[PDB]
């Protein structure tokens, strides 16, 4: 919390931190698309999908 | 050596040749598979069957002469071969047993015998060939709804369905005189021209042939028969192509013959040959092609047939075999279509002059139904040097550019992509 009341630390850290971590967001979501494609998506139907597939 | 031609009742024509000394006589009769209705499939089948296995023993036993047949869409091409010196005899047993009497012939114990081992010769031609299966195929799938994807060998449900009354019925309904012919490719010269009209040498139920109420037409459409048991895999893309007798044929024909035929597995195919050939040859992607552009009296098939062994890599022969049909569409060095016109002109060289006369009898017979005269090779030769790359360019731009495919495969054809991905990518977005 910068000190002992809220002024200039607070509000300066809380948006460099805001503006930082997106980007951090964007690290993990490149992650979560390489751990998505390793086994496709699932059916709505909950069964197997490897059947069929269209481009 | 010029081809005759007349219309005496029954037309008669005759392409000399002594070079050969194999003379040849029978009839092309002008229906077919695209003559008759999808649910009575084989009885073109049955009828070429039957005869083939009784006649044959009959004619070989009395004298010398081996009989043939073939049927393709619309022929009977049941040319009876003989010795030059024996056309008499030939003729005399194809009209003693052929047009009548088909009581000697159609007992049910023959006729049983035959409708067995057809179904037997359909069955393994079903289990064993390939590409003929998926051109087979990718007729049935171009034409639904239309007597002419039918196939010319038939379904083992029709084909069981149909034992004496049907036959007799498509016999007195197609076998008639206003469209059947004689033809007397081989080494005769007026013979035939004067012993075929006689006292009763003539066929029997005279008419006309009923006609169909539609023709043909086109849709574009898939017939996959996704197997991973076989081995390789099997295509065949389709474009409508031009039907005969049209100013259309002979720039066709060279449109296919331009990328040509190949085959990966010849130290004398790979070294020469054309862009996609050598983009191909790089890696591996290929194992045959055939460039096809078929034609018939109602509408023709520009085919593009290939056998691969990868399986991983349809996409990419795909991908280039579109790219270069645009090419052909775009911009064509001059030097290709000189290639393309000295090849096409042996190939018909080859076809059409073949030793076989049985070969150039049914292409005779053909000719002379549909065009109503036999074009000689003279002026397609004379006719062949004018086609030029504007022409080309124009007849693609309408039979190619954005027009509707056909393709049917059995095999593991799986990898290959549904619809979108081949054919919103015959303009690659740059012309
Ligand atoms: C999301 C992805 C959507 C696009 C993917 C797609 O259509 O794939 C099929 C197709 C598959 O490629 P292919 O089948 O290998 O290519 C064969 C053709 O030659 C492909 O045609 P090409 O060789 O002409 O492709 C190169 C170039 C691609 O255009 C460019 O982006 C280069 C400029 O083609 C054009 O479409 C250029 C003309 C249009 C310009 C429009 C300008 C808008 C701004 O790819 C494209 O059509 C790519 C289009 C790219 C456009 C921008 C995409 C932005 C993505 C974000
Ligand atoms: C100035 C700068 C801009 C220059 C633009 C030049 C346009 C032509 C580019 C090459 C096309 C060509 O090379 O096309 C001429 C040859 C002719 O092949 P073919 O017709 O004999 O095949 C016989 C059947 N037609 O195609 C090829 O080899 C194709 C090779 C693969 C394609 C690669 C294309 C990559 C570059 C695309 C550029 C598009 C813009
Ligand atoms: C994941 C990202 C999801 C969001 C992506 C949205 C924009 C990408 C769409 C590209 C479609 C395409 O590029 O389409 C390309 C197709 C090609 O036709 P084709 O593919 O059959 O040719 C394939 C083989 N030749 O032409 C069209 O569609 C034309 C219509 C284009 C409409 C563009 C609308 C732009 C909306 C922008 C929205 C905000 C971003
Ligand atoms: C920016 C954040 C995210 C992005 C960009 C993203 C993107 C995607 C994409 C592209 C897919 C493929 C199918 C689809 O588009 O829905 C997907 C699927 C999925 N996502 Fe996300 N995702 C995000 C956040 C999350 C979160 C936070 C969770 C769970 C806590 C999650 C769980 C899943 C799951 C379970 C699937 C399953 C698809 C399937 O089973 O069919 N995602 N996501």
């Amino acid at each position: 919390w910068g000190g002992f009341s809220v002024s200039n630390p607070t509000i300066q850290r809380f948006f460099a931190l805001h503006y930082l971590v997106p980007f951090i967001i964007a690290a993990m979501v490149i992650m979560h698309l390489m751990a998505l494609h390793i086994h496709g998506s699932s059916n709505p139907l909950g069964i197997t999908g490897n059947l069929d597939r269209i481009p | 050596a010029e081809v005759t031609q007349l219309s005496n009742g029954i037309v008669v024509a005759t392409e000399h040749n002594p070079s050969a000394h194999t003379a040849s006589v029978g009839v092309v009769f002008g229906s077919g598979a695209a003559n008759e209705n999808p649910y009575n499939n084989g009885v073109s089948n049955l009828w070429k069957n039957i005869f083939l296995s009784k006649e044959n023993s009959a004619v070989a036993a009395k004298e010398g002469l081996a009989l043939s047949s073939n049927i393709s869409r619309d022929f009977q091409s049941y040319i009876v071969s003989s010795l030059p010196g024996s056309t008499d005899k030939s003729l005399d047993f194809l009209n003693q047993s052929f047009i009548q009497q088909k009581a000697n012939l159609l007992s049910s114990s023959n006729f049983e015998a035959t409708k067995k081992s057809v179904l037997k010769q359909v069955q393994d031609f079903e289990e064993n060939d390939h590409p003929n299966r998926v051109l087979e195929h990718l007729h049935s799938t171009a034409f639904q709804n239309t007597p002419l994807s039918l196939p010319t060998r038939g379904t083992l449900e029709s084909l069981e369905n149909l034992v004496v009354a049907d036959l007799e019925s498509f016999a007195n309904n197609h076998f008639l005189n206003s469209n059947a012919v004689v033809v007397g490719t081989g080494n005769i010269k007026h013979e035939d021209l004067v012993n075929s009209i006689e006292s009763k040498n003539l066929s029997l139920q005279t008419g006309t042939k009923p006609v169909l109420k539609k023709k043909a037409a086109f849709l574009g459409s898939e017939v996959r028969l996704r197997d991973d048991t076989l081995p390789k895999a099997w295509i065949s893309l389709a474009v409508e192509g031009e039907p005969v007798n049209s100013p259309n044929y002979f720039v066709a024909k060279l449109a296919a013959q331009i990328f040509g035929s190949y085959n990966a597995f010849e130290p004398a195919s790979r070294l020469q040959g054309i862009k996609l050939l050598d983009n191909i040859q790089e890696y591996q992607l290929c194992d045959n092609f055939n460039h096809f552009s078929l034609s018939y009296k109602d509408s023709g098939l520009w085919g593009f047939s290939t056998a691969t062994r990868n399986v991983t890599m349809i996409d990419d022969l795909i991908h280039f075999t579109l790219k270069q049909w645009n090419r052909l569409t775009i911009s064509v060095t001059d030097t290709e279509v000189e290639r393309a016109k000295s090849l096409l002109k042996l190939q018909l060289g080859q076809l059409y002059e073949s030793g076989n006369p049985v070969n150039d009898a049914n292409l005779l017979g053909a000719e002379v139904l549909i065009k109503g005269s036999k074009l000689s090779l003279g002026e397609a030769f004379k006719k062949i040097d004018a086609i030029t790359v504007k022409d080309v360019k124009a007849w693609a731009g309408k039979r190619l550019w954005d027009q509707d495919i056909a393709i049917a495969g059995t095999g593991q054809i799986e990898g290959l992509l549904d619809y979108m991905r081949i054919r919103s990518d015959m303009s690659m977005m740059r012309w």
